[PDB]
RNA sequence: UGACCUCAAAUCAGGUAGGACUACCCGCUGAACUUAAGCAUAUCAAUAAGCGGAGGAAAAGAAACCAACAGGGAUUGCCUCAGUAGCGGCGAGUGAAGCGGCAAAAGCUCAAAUUUGAAAUCUGGCGUCUUUGGCGUCCGAGUUGUAAUUUGAAGAAGGUAUCU
RNA sequence: GUGUAAAGUUCCUUCGACGAGUCGAGUUGUUUGGGAAUGCAGCUCUAAGUGGGUGGUAAAUUCCAUCUAAAGCUAAAUAUUG
């Protein structure tokens, strides 16, 4: 089909093509809202192979978030501490502008539950993502066998917990040694390797 | 198949070896038929980047050193550089008749 | 502090040792007196009874 | 601060590690919890056995080379060869792994016996079969059933034969030709 | 379509396979995924697209 | 148990053993190990000389069972036979049909060369042997037979 | 005179979110007292305070894993590895992982495929019934792709001996 | 039970689609035991198809081993000053 065919095309990004319609379309969003509702997918594609169906209950948001690092947001740059936290300007966020893309846009639609998001499109000053929503309460999601598991209450704000693919990469969630702090949670492995373990029969 | 003795080139202890059937996630890497037709229809509708259009100017004025050094700068590394100038030369073998 | 230390190991073997003397003392007339037990009235000790 | 022969200590203790102390006064409560779960689950689903079989697999590395344990599940190969499909072994407490493969014929064989040492002790119960007939089984340990078991050592008396070059000879020149091996390769291509 | 399963199941009644009541189809091909393999493979006789997609 | 400390034989008497002068305070000379190049050097310098500096190259994700050898002597080599036929073997054992001691079913790496061995044959099989165990194992008529 | 696309309005039909609790949980943000007998890297500590989000557990999870063996085989926890490899004004300090024994064990789902001899799919309104729903019908969604079929351990399309 | 249905099983042939501003690279900051750079994040560059990742000393050349990322669900063993 032409998925295969739109799959292969936005992977040439610097085609004069995909340069044009990226042009083209940075501008229409930059003119439209930082956060408003698509009416269909840019990339239908991109959006069925993170878990888009054209159903009545999947909805898509578009978002504009201001690109760059994180300002340390203290009054005149004066930390009140020691010369190693000085620091205010080159400091980074430590999750991405897609996970920051994905909270803003779960925080405005709170009835639905984000699903996923991908990127559409880039300028100096924002970056833009299409955020993946499913509806809880309408009956096609609640019916449909392979959607039912985001309707049970613990994927509330799963976004808002790094359980969506970016909020994962952002939380070191892989296998290996390569994850050794964070394979299982970073906080949860420094409580456990942090715990004085004592039995009834010290050993 | 081992040496049956724990020093040494190809040591540790014989075995009697049994064929074992290829993984098909070995395949991976594959090409097929749909892909190189696929492919082959959107590098005529999409073209060209510009540091591809560049490495082809620096393979035509015999900057093969030129190119390699340029397109290890774009992709990152020396390997897929390797692989970008040897697809480039090949792109003009196809574009000179 | 509940981290207080309050079980204590024993050796297996030296555990069975003291196992073995307490057994031992069940069979001395003077030692279970002491104890005060009132085995004036039995015969001999062990005191040993039938299945029934 | 330091003050006599003493060994010189690494006590980490400079956090906040009295927030961090687990004192299991929950052992006994655990292992008595644990048994009635044990019990329980197995009284729902008697006289099936609790524990799927397993495989046995020699132990990585070239220390624990020589041990044998059991395994996490029987290869697709084990199971094409005592005719299982995968599918179907999972209903009649067969594990099985699709990640494992068989590179050599030991393990393959062992874990064969093992399967065809299971299937002649298995009965599958159907519809016409009676409750009478289901009473007349007892609810085994399949851990305990089927154990692992490592392969003897061995021992007793065999004929002495001495080759004329001793092993320590042996080791010493075989070390010599693994650490050479690449320079004498290049100085021989280069020649 | 619905008046074509009432004769295919009127026929599924007779006893016959329904595949002789009803003539076969000759129709319009659409869909994106559908036209654009029956160019790869070389059934399409003929293609119309839209402009303003 | 607190009866037996000495803390219930100081009481009434002032400082608790600690002294008048010296007056037992919080951490005068540090905490730890501090002051370990300047006012505990000789403190160190005596007990534990080789304290300070580098020695040796570094080893990233060292794997200590690549290192796993447990050592047996020839003198503890025999304890490998069976005990139920340790004096038949003793007794009996010739070149014809010697007792095979499999060290590294026993969990042992390499056969080391302290001790006498009994006059007698015996098959010994391991993965590394020292050059003198496997002289005097030769030397009792018996052999050493490599393994892995 | 009508489609389509995008965007609006309604006290339109029906829903949903917010707020609370604190012991555990998932993230963000983030000190300094303190230790180094001073102190700035370091330490305290990837801690306290601050912010966002859950559940009865959470999270993780069926390998882009570990290894270097004669190989293991999703995730989690315990015992051990180990105060070790390593990091560190190589100072004060700090510091995991593989193997091994055990507790518990459970596996899988999409996207990428022409149903193309038949959108076979689904929300809603209306009617009715035996009502956590079934049946009928009519709009709508949907071909810029809803069902069936496949998930790499495979699998598909043809042929194939028939069996369970 | 509408079981000419659904599913599995053997063999032969032809195939076998497998996730992109992502991998990866540089640099900056932070973090880590991770040390010519462990993870994360920002910015710049930006792929491929037996390709890609990993193999704890940076690089090129030659092999080998092992998985198959950039999409998703899942009880139990675990935690619990409420
Ligand atoms: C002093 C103890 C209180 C406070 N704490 C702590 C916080 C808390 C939070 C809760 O939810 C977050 C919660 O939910 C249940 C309960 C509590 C309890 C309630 C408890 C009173 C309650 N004890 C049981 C019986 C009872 C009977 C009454 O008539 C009655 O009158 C008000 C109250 C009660
Ligand atoms: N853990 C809380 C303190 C954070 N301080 C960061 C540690 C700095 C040391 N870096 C180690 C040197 C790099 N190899
Ligand atoms: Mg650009
Ligand atoms: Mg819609
Ligand atoms: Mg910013
Ligand atoms: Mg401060
Ligand atoms: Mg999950
Ligand atoms: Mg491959
Ligand atoms: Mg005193
Ligand atoms: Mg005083
Ligand atoms: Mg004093
Ligand atoms: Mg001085
Ligand atoms: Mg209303
Ligand atoms: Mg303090
Ligand atoms: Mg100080
Ligand atoms: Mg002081
Ligand atoms: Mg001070
Ligand atoms: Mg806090
Ligand atoms: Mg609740
Ligand atoms: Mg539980
Ligand atoms: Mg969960
Ligand atoms: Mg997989
Ligand atoms: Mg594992
Ligand atoms: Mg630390
Ligand atoms: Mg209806
Ligand atoms: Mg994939
Ligand atoms: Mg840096
Ligand atoms: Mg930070
Ligand atoms: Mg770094
Ligand atoms: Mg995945
Ligand atoms: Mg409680």
């Amino acid at each position: 089909g032409a998925y295969k065919y739109l799959e292969e095309l936005q992977r040439k990004k610097q085609s004069d093509v995909m340069r044009f319609l990226y042009r083209v379309r940075c501008w229409e969003y930059r003119q439209k809202n930082v956060i408003h509702r698509a009416s269909r997918p840019s990339r239908p594609d991109k959006a069925r192979r993170l878990g888009y169906k054209a159903k009545q209950g999947f909805v898509i948001y578009r978002i504009r978030v201001r690109r760059g690092g994180r300002k340390r947001p203290v009054p005149k740059g004066a930390t009140y501490g020691k010369p190693t936290n000085q620091g205010v300007n080159q400091l980074k966020y430590q999750k991405s502008l897609r996970s920051t893309a994905e909270e803003r846009v779960g925080r405005r639609a709170s009835n639905l539950r984000v699903l996923n998001s991908y990127w559409v499109n880039q300028d100096s000053t924002y970056k833009y993502f299409e955020v993946i929503l499913v509806d809880p309460s309408h009956k096609a999601i609640r019916r449909d066998a392979r959607y039912n598991w985001i309707v049970n209450p613990v994927h509330k704000h799963r976004e808002a917990r790094g359980l969506t693919s970016a909020g994962k990469k952002s939380r070191g969630i892989n296998k290996g040694h390569l994850f050794n702090k964070t394979k299982a949670g970073r906080r949860h492995t420094w409580k456990k390797h942090n715990t004085l373990s004592l039995w009834r029969y010290r050993s | 198949a081992k040496s049956g003795i724990a020093a040494g080139v190809n040591k540790g202890r014989k075995t009697t070896a049994k064929e074992v059937a290829p993984k098909i996630s070995y395949r991976k890497g594959a090409s097929s038929q749909r892909t190189v037709f696929v492919r082959s229809i959107v590098k005529e509708v999409a073209g060209l980047a510009p540091y591809e259009r560049r490495l082809i100017e620096l393979i035509r004025n015999a900057g093969e050193k030129r190119a390699k050094k340029l397109a290890k700068k774009r992709l990152g590394t020396h390997k897929r550089a390797l692989r970008k100038v040897e697809e480039m030369t090949q792109v003009i073998a196809e574009s000179r008749r | 502090k509940t981290w207080r230390r309050w079980n204590v190991k024993v050796n297996h073997n030296e555990k069975r040792y003291a196992t073995a003397s307490a057994i031992a003392a069940s069979a001395v007339t003077s030692l279970v007196l002491a104890r005060g037990h009132r085995v004036e009235q039995v015969k001999e000790l062990p005191l040993v009874v039938s299945n029934e | 601060a330091i003050s006599k022969n003493l060994p010189l200590l690494n006590n980490h203790f400079r956090k906040h590690w009295q927030e961090r102390v687990r004192v299991h006064f929950d052992q006994a409560g655990k292992k008595a919890s644990r048994r009635q779960s044990r019990l329980r689950k197995a009284a729902k689903i008697a006289p099936r056995p609790i524990d799927a079989l397993r495989p046995v697999v020699r132990a990585p590395t070239v220390k624990y080379n020589r041990k044998v344990r059991a395994g996490r599940g029987f290869t697709l190969a084990e199971l094409k060869a005592v005719g299982i499909a995968p599918k179907y072994a999972r209903t009649i407490g067969i594990s099985v792994d699709h990640r494992r493969q068989n590179k050599s014929q030991e393990t393959f064989d062992a874990n064969v016996a093992r399967l065809q040492e299971y299937k002649s002790k298995l009965v599958i119960f159907d519809k016409k079969t009676k409750a009478s007939e289901v009473a007349s089984f007892e609810q085994v340990d399949v851990s305990a059933t089927f154990p692992v078991e490592q392969p003897a050592p061995e021992s007793g008396l065999r004929a002495v034969e001495v080759p004329e070059q001793t092993a320590y000879r042996t080791l010493r020149l075989a070390r010599n030709e693994k650490k050479y091996k690449g320079i004498r390769e290049k100085r021989a291509k280069e020649k | 379509k619905k008046e074509r399963l009432t004769k295919e199941a009127a026929a599924i009644a007779e006893g016959k396979t329904a595949k002789d009541v009803s003539p076969k189809p000759v129709v319009v091909k659409y869909g994106l995924n559908h036209v654009v393999s029956l160019i790869e493979n070389k059934k399409a006789k003929l293609v119309l697209i839209a402009n303003d997609v | 148990p607190t009866r037996l400390t000495k803390t219930r034989k100081h009481r009434g008497n002032v400082s608790a053993g600690k002294g008048r002068i010296g007056k037992h305070r919080k951490h005068p000379g540090g905490r730890g190990k501090a002051g370990g190049q300047h006012h505990h050097r000789t403190n160190l310098d005596k007990y534990h000389p080789g304290y300070f500096g580098k020695v040796g190259m570094r080893y990233f994700h060292k794997q200590q069972n690549h290192f796993w050898r447990p050592e047996i002597n020839l003198d503890k080599l025999w304890t490998l036979v069976d005990s139920e036929k340790k004096d038949e073997y003793l007794s009996k054992s010739s070149a014809s049909a010697a007792p095979v001691i499999d060290t590294l079913a026993h969990g042992y790496g390499k056969v080391l060369g302290k001790g006498r061995l009994p006059e007698v044959p015996v098959i010994v099989k391991a993965r590394f042997v020292s050059k003198l165990a496997e002289e005097k194992i030769r030397a009792v008529g018996g052999v050493v037979e490599l393994v892995a």
